[PDB]
RNA sequence: UUUUUUUUUUUUUUUUUUUUUUUUUUUUUUUUUU
């Protein structure tokens, strides 16, 4: 909500008259948009251990659980989270795992990759949207002429 | 313009790709305050950490029934570095967060089911701050709440790992970090798992995995320290008395 | 105090005090010191078993010889330690191939080299890095070392310990490399170990006399820094450029921010030791000596100036008292055949005239004069004391004699070209493959899809007539045409450019050494290339008959060349036939070929001309303005022409510019690498005008791109056609500079190009030659999924220092080649004397500008020697016209402007003349 | 072969924001293929 809304947004124009500034009304001079460097997306797991604390801590196998964007009832039973943000530019924006269910670093590395494909897609859908906006408010300014 | 890491694989302070700083720890160093304490030096950091409880809770609405309660604070002191702070940090956010952090990795750890009805207070001091502050402090907590005799399950070692372009780096200090990403590790036992992640800065993808493998081995250097001192110590303690 | 950790390894303190702007800071840092430090001598056989390996797992390597240079009694086989003065005043010596093969470098030395002058230390670097079988250089770390590291003595100073520190090392060499017969002499000028100073170790060389005179050699003081520092910061005193022209060298300009105008600076004691381009601090002048003690006093003195300048008649003066930075490179010059003594064989005093006009002299300690009379030699400034009247410096090295075609690599060095070649390292980065590198015939073989993980996306285009048009003296193929006809009747076009950024990648030597060089500079018989030979000239152009990579752009233009489908790709061709313009052309013109592929090269020559004719509906500034191509070869002076090949792939280069330009800043709204051309003012413009309306009787109009356009076209003479091309020319020297810049900068409305009327444009079809070509090339290939984007390529300082560095090397580019051809013009001209005619272009009140038309070189003529009696001249600006008698015949006869006269060239002594 | 059943305690929440800071600069003419 807060990338669409800042990617949606603009401002009024302003000129420099002197010392002091004017504020254009925005019936005069077509307000202007802000510039974004780019698109960074959340993605947050959950994580259920099926067994005991012991075999977690001193077991060989590795049977944690791992699902993506848990509701109400999920979440009220877990054991850990984690949230990992990413740009299409196929950078780490920033990890947080703050305690919990101790994780194997593989499975990790794992959800860190799951995570790209479901960004790539929420991009691609914002970048539409946006652009559907834009042409259906320009045709109706057309049609007001 | 500095040379971070030199053509010859020397580093600003003449450490290697892969060395620790020194490492020094102490235990029960404050007898009459708490029932566990210690002292650690990490580089040029310095951490003082108490440990209160089991004990009574001092009010009946902080009572479960079922386990105990554990809390921790963290005071950062207007001193820690070079240039002095303007204002307190008892309040930030920041302080916060590490503060939950701390707490939510230790919940898993502690046996805290078979101290039902009581309080455990961790109360820590950081005098002197030379970077990778983090996992200085959850080696304190872990040295301090084994000097306390407070059932566990295992050790969790700290470190932290810069990456400089294509070259990792291990243990860094606060010039190093002020140049590059860092992530912070907290790593159970002699295994691959992890009670704690943090990168704050960005890293590329392709590139994470090495950097969890180098930290994973360094924390496991800091395990056998950290598990050499306490058999140190307590020889000392039983040999006489 | 120092703890012993676990191997070897001590820790200690580091503790100091750092004065910023006002204020004291300690500092504590700890400080590491090991036993694992190799001696990096091939002779050593004890080092190479304590040594570790790095990040990258390399073993390091070793590099000093095990049989070095000899000397006399009693030294022999010696090692060279250096020492920090030497260092920062001798560094045109260590560069020097005839000296200095074995040099060892301590830590120290190159941290204070590093602290005082960071060129430097960038310099020594590479030496350190660029060791070769000719000389060695290493870099010895003495402070982290646990048998060389000394601690500070109470009461001392830093250049005491520092000097100590440096005879430990020399000390520890010296025991070192005792059993192999190897020495250590320790170079430095002041004041066991065999120490000489730099004057004494060179005269035990060998070969002394042929390097002994590259050695290094009342004005008021400058202030102190802490003063300078103190005046800056309360405002009292300002910092700016200072320029100093060639016609007076007893005053200056320096601009201030504060200062609408700049302030002047008069006297040859008020100009301390500056020269032209300096970064000076300056100080105001009292009001008693302006031209017609306390900080509060000049705060408002600098009142006075700032509300004097607006309309008072008097312009405030200032001097300077400190140098905050100095060009001070290396000058090409000549000596002057005036202070030279034929009888004396001793050590002389000569000076030496720069070929920079604004610079002055300096004076050169030598003693073989008399074979660098006639010659161009390379030299250095060392300093400028108060007492003496000219700088000092020290010869380099000598370029050869004056005229000769070698010698006039002086143009390259005074427009700051690179021209040596690429080092071993670049020459790693290239394919091992070499020569023997060729796409796979199946781009989905298991091996070639395994070798190349997104082969997968590369698609198949080899199925394609495919034809490359390029001058007969062109090597490096950046672009090739294809035409085929569908179905439906439209008309298919593809313009195929070459894959650079395949073979070259971020973060590699070649690509820095491809950076720094902005672009390739082209002479008539030489050629500077931006890349190597073996990638650019065989591997990346796309030859004929083989298969090449390459990125590919389709449109499908409609007979009236109107864009419904673009796409681009990255595909893999392989070129049929290459052609140069003529022979096209006679291919086109020749009737009895019926083949396809002519059908469709003419094709696409229509649907060049309708979109030619397109452009010029939105614009028409087409220009013929020739280069005054020159080619002797002396066991012809012709014009440059455009031909139907020429005018044909401009438009697909253009589309191809303006559909990636569109994309790129689709896809990155805030770092895409795009070219402007702002509108220029009307000054340059109105002085035309009035000079056109007064004598010619014309006029153009600055109304917009179309109305210029059809102003130059309206001017028409029907006896001389050429007078076309001179106002073409003429206004071709008015309008700004076309600038590189990246999207984020500037608002969308700044990005229009005046000169071809477009809202947005980019380069994108040479990628061999130009560095803006290649980042293009890695945005769009960014732009498309087929891989992400680097890191220097999204943030806006690095992508500003890229366009500020690009633009430099461009112009520097053009202007050396100008250089060039007018070089060989003049070259030309002066050894065969004949009657050349030539074109008035501009009028003086005592003298005439002459252009010749078939050699493009202006010519002025002064009236003192065109007229005799010069008092007796009368001059009118109402008419631009002159009235004089000439010399050989009096007779009152005018002077009018676009006139014809008789020019020739006679030689020059310290140029054209009327004939 | 009568006769033999032992099992402890507690009640209705500590009070005042986001800012969370270190290693040093420059210079005068469009467009394409070269």
């Amino acid at each position: 909500a807060v990338m669409a809304g800042l990617m949606h947004f603009k401002k009024p124009d302003i000129t420099v008259h002197g010392e002091q500034i004017i504020v254009h009304p925005v019936n005069e001079r077509e307000p202007v948009p802000l510039g974004i460097l780019h698109i960074p997306i959340c993605v947050t797991f959950s994580f259920f251990n099926p067994q005991d604390t012991e075999e977690n801590i001193k077991g060989e196998t590795n049977s944690e659980i791992s699902i993506i964007d848990a509701t109400l009832k999920e979440e009220l039973l877990r054991d850990g989270v984690l949230t990992v943000t990413l740009n299409k530019n196929r950078e780490v924006v920033q990890v947080s795992k703050a305690g919990g269910l101790p994780m194997d670093a593989l499975t990790l590395m794992k959800c860190c990759h799951e995570a790209y494909s479901i960004i790539e897609k929420i991009t691609d859908q914002i970048l539409q949207l946006l652009k559907e906006d834009s042409e259906k408010r320009n045709k109706y300014a057309a049609m007001l002429t | 313009r500095l040379e971070i890491y030199s053509p010859e694989g020397l580093r600003l302070d003449g450490r290697r790709w892969n060395e620790l700083r020194r490492f020094e720890s102490s235990i029960n160093t404050h007898p009459h305050a708490a029932d566990g304490s210690s002292y650690m030096e990490q580089g040029n950091n310095k951490i003082i950490t108490l440990v209160k409880g089991p004990k009574e809770p001092r009010l009946k609405s902080q009572m479960d029934t079922s386990k105990a309660l554990l809390n921790v604070s963290v005071n950062i002191t207007k001193f820690s570095k070079f240039e002095r702070s303007k204002s307190s940090h008892k309040n930030e956010r920041r302080v916060l967060e590490i503060q939950t952090s701390l707490v939510r990795m230790f919940e898993k750890n502690v046996m805290l089911n078979i101290y039902p009805r009581t309080v455990i207070d961790i109360e820590i001091h950081v005098l002197e701050q030379d970077g990778g502050i983090m996992g200085s402090l959850i080696n304190g907590i872990t040295l301090a709440l084994i000097d306390a005799g407070i059932s566990m399950f295992d050790y969790i070692s700290g470190i932290s790992v810069g990456l400089y372009d294509t070259t990792p780096l291990l243990d860094t200090n606060s010039l190093e970090e002020n140049a590059m990403s860092t992530v912070t590790l907290g790593v159970v036992g002699k295994s691959e798992k992890l009670s704690l992640l943090l990168v704050e800065d960005k890293i590329p993808l392709d590139r994470l995995e090495n950097v969890l493998a180098i930290g994973i081995a360094g924390a496991h250097r800091v395990r056998d320290l950290m598990d050499e001192e306490l058999r140190k110590h307590a020889q000392k303690r039983v040999s006489n008395a | 105090r120092r703890k012993r950790l676990a191997d070897g390894l001590s820790v200690t303190q580091k503790v100091f005090v750092r004065s910023r702007n006002g204020g004291a800071t300690k500092i504590v840092r700890e400080h590491y010191l090991r036993s694992d430090i190799p001696c990096l001598s091939r002779s050593c056989t004890k080092c190479p078993q304590i040594v570790v390996p790095d990040a990258q797992n390399e073993l390091p390597k070793f590099i000093l010889s095990d049989s070095p240079l000899e000397l006399s009694a009693p030294i022999g086989k010696h090692y060279v330690v250096l020492d920090t003065n030497v260092v920062l005043q001798a560094i045109d010596l260590l560069e020097n191939p005839n000296c200095f093969f074995d040099v060892i470098v301590p830590q120290i030395v190159l941290d204070e080299v590093r602290n005082k002058s960071y060129p430097v230390y960038t310099r020594l670097r590479t030496l350190c890095r660029d060791s070769d079988d000719h000389k060695r250089f290493i870099v010895f770390h003495n402070e982290f070392s646990e048998h060389t590291f000394v601690e500070r003595l109470p009461n001392e100073t830093i250049n005491d310990r520092n000097d100590r520190a440096i005879r430990k090392t020399c000390q520890w060499y010296s025991e070192h490399l005792k059993p192999y017969d190897i020495n250590v002499v320790l170079v430095t000028n002041d004041r066991n170990i065999i120490t000489k100073s730099l004057v004494q170790y060179i005269e035990l060389l060998p070969n002394a006399d042929d390097i002994r005179d590259s050695i290094p050699q009342t004005f008021p003081e400058y202030y102190s820094t802490a003063r300078v520092m103190g005046g800056l910061k309360n405002g009292v005193l300002y910092q700016g450029n200072i320029q100093i022209s060639e016609y007076n060298f007893l005053e200056g300009s320096v601009s201030l921010p504060r200062f609408s105008k700049p302030v002047l600076i008069v006297g040859q004691k008020n100009l301390n030791r500056a020269f032209n381009g300096d970064q000076v601090i300056v100080e105001l002048l009292p009001q008693s000596e302006w031209k017609a003690i306390s900080d509060k006093q000049r705060r408002l003195l600098a009142k006075d100036a700032m509300i004097a300048q607006r309309s008072k008649k008097i312009q405030p003066t200032a001097k300077v008292v400190y140098i905050q930075r100095r060009s001070w490179r290396q000058y090409v010059g000549q000596l002057a055949p005036s202070s030279v003594d034929p009888q004396s064989s001793s050590t002389q005093n000569v000076f030496v005239i720069l070929m920079d006009k604004c610079l002055p002299k300096v004076r050169i300690r030598t003693r073989r004069a008399a074979e660098l009379l006639d010659k161009r030699i390379v030299i250095s400034i060392d300093s400028w004391p108060t007492t003496h009247k000219y700088p000092l410096g020290h010869f380099v090295r000598d370029l050869g004699t004056i005229e000769s075609a070698q010698a006039e690599e002086a143009l390259l060095l005074e427009h700051d070209v690179e021209y040596r070649p690429f080092s071993k390292k670049v020459l790693e980065c290239l394919p091992a493959e070499g020569h023997d590198w060729k796409a796979p015939t199946k781009l989905d073989d298991p091996e070639a899809v395994s070798k190349d993980p997104l082969l997968t996306k590369r698609k198949d285009l080899r199925d394609k007539l495919i034809c490359s048009i390029d001058p007969p003296g062109c090597v490096d193929i950046d672009d090739a045409l294809h035409a085929k006809k569908l179905p439906n009747g439209n008309w298919e076009v593809g313009v195929h450019i070459a894959d650079v950024t395949h073979f070259v990648k971020p973060g590699t030597a070649l690509d820095a050494e491809g950076a720094a060089r902005g672009t390739s500079v082209y002479l008539v018989d030489k050629r500077i290339d931006m890349l190597p030979m073996l990638l650019g000239t065989d591997l990346c152009s796309l030859k004929p008959y083989v298969d090449r990579f390459a990125f590919s752009v389709i449109w499908e233009l409609d007979d009236s060349a109107n864009i419904v489908n673009v796409n681009f790709m990255k595909s893999v061709i392989r070129s049929r036939e290459a052609f140069s313009y003529e022979q096209a052309q006679l291919r086109i013109d020749d009737k009895t070929q019926n083949d396809e592929l002519t059908m469709g090269m003419r094709a696409l020559l229509k649907l060049s001309v309708k979109l030619k004719q397109k452009r010029l509906e939105a614009g028409a500034l087409n220009l013929a303005s020739p280069e005054v191509k020159v080619h002797m070869d002396s066991e012809e002076v012709e014009i440059k022409k455009l031909l139907a090949t020429n005018s044909l792939v401009e438009e697909f280069m253009l589309l191809a510019n303006i559909s990636v330009a569109r994309k790129i800043y689709d896809a990155f709204p805030q770092t895409a690498m795009l070219r402007r051309h702002a509108a220029p003012p009307s000054t340059n413009f109105e002085i035309l005008n009035e000079m056109l309306n007064t004598r010619k009787n014309m006029s153009i109009s600055l109304e917009s791109s179309k109305a210029l356009a059809d102003s130059l076209d309206r001017c028409v003479d029907p006896e001389d056609p050429y007078f076309n091309t001179l106002v073409r020319i003429m206004s071709t020297r008015c309008m700004m500079a076309a600038q590189y810049f990246y999207s984020g900068a500037y608002s969308y409305p700044d990005f229009r190009h005046y000169g071809l009327a477009v809202d947005i444009y980019t380069h994108f079809t040479s990628p061999i030659r130009r560095y803006c070509d290649v980042v293009a090339h890695r945005q769009l290939a960014g732009a498309i999924g087929y891989e992400p984007l680097s890191l220097t390529h999204r943030d806006k300082n690095k992508m500003d220092m890229i366009c500020r560095n690009i633009n430099r090397k461009h112009r520097n580019a053009q202007f050396a080649g100008r250089a060039s051809i007018e070089y060989y013009v003049g070259q030309v001209m002066r050894n065969n004397e004949s009657t050349e005619t030539g074109y008035v272009i501009k009028v003086f009140n005592n003298g005439i500008v002459v252009l010749v038309p078939k050699f493009g070189v202006e010519g002025l003529i002064r009236l003192d020697n065109l007229t005799e009696d010069p008092n007796s001249a009368a001059f009118d600006e109402v008419e631009y016209k002159l009235t004089f008698v000439p010399t050989n015949s009096d007779k009152p006869r005018d002077v009018y402007v676009f006139d014809k006269v008789e020019v020739q060239v006679r030689s020059v002594m310290d140029e054209l003349l009327l004939k």
